[PDB]
């Protein structure tokens, strides 16, 4: 059946309680990621009616779905989608600054913390990608928009390059477009379709839509 | 395409 590719962004997860991640100084940018990790720690914080939506669409399709995100967070991971290629990395990740190795992490990032992969520990570095820097994962990402039959961005507010160029980039792939948003986004013209509200009503609403079309489940 | 995390 036809191959589907999600981008989310920051407004998927807003729902959730998780802001914008910094809308410097290393000691109080440290801070701030090591909060926000924290954040993801509390039992408070859990995957929204959104993104457990995104998880049935990935079962229903398996290897015919690829989740991209911008997020930081864990929660369509936590939902049951695997594979997500997450272009700016993760909070809870970190990444070996001499061997460029990504590890795990889940507590606090202090300078006193070392990789374990290098014969001399290392100081550890975010995984996360800020602006200036350059995405993950891209290769893959464009290789998925060249054969991508419908293309869907939840959540994602236009601004952001390179990831607000993949409606472009779908639309020359001959991929249907669709926009999925609590508003119109800086792009939000480029999309074929397009529903807006709350990620929590209408993510749900159009995954049941797209996969009855598929007649593919429920 | 392509290009660093940017603002538009
Ligand atoms: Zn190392």
């Amino acid at each position: 059946k036809p191959r589907v590719l999600v981008l989310t962004g920051a407004g998927i997860s807003a729902e959730s309680g998780i802001r914008t991640f910094r809308a410097r100084d290393p000691e109080l940018v440290q801070a701030f990621a090591n909060a926000r990790r924290r954040q993801l720690q509390q039992p408070e914080i859990q995957p929204n009616a959104a993104h457990l939506a995104l998880a049935k669409l990935q079962d229903a399709l398996g290897d015919r779905f690829l989740l991209v995100t911008q997020n930081l967070d864990n929660l369509h991971e936590r939902a049951g989608n695997t594979n997500v290629i997450h272009m700016h990395g993760e909070l809870l990740k970190v990444r070996c600054s001499q061997s460029g190795q990504v590890l795990d992490w889940t507590g606090d990032v202090t300078p006193e913390d070392k990789c374990h992969c290098c014969q001399f520990p290392a100081p550890l570095r975010p995984h996360y990608v800020w602006f200036g820097e350059m995405p993950l994962g891209m290769d893959e990402i464009y290789m998925a928009l060249s054969m991508a039959d419908i293309f869907i961005a939840i959540g994602t507010s236009g601004h952001v390059y390179p990831a607000a160029g993949f409606v472009h980039e779908a639309k020359l792939h001959g991929a249907h477009t669709v926009e999925l948003n609590l508003e119109p986004s800086q792009v939000g013209n480029e999309f074929a379709e397009k529903y807006y509200g709350p990620a929590s009503q209408v993510v749900p609403e159009f995954v049941e839509k797209l996969l009855k079309g598929l007649k593919a489940g429920s | 395409k392509g290009g660093a995390k940017r603002h538009r």
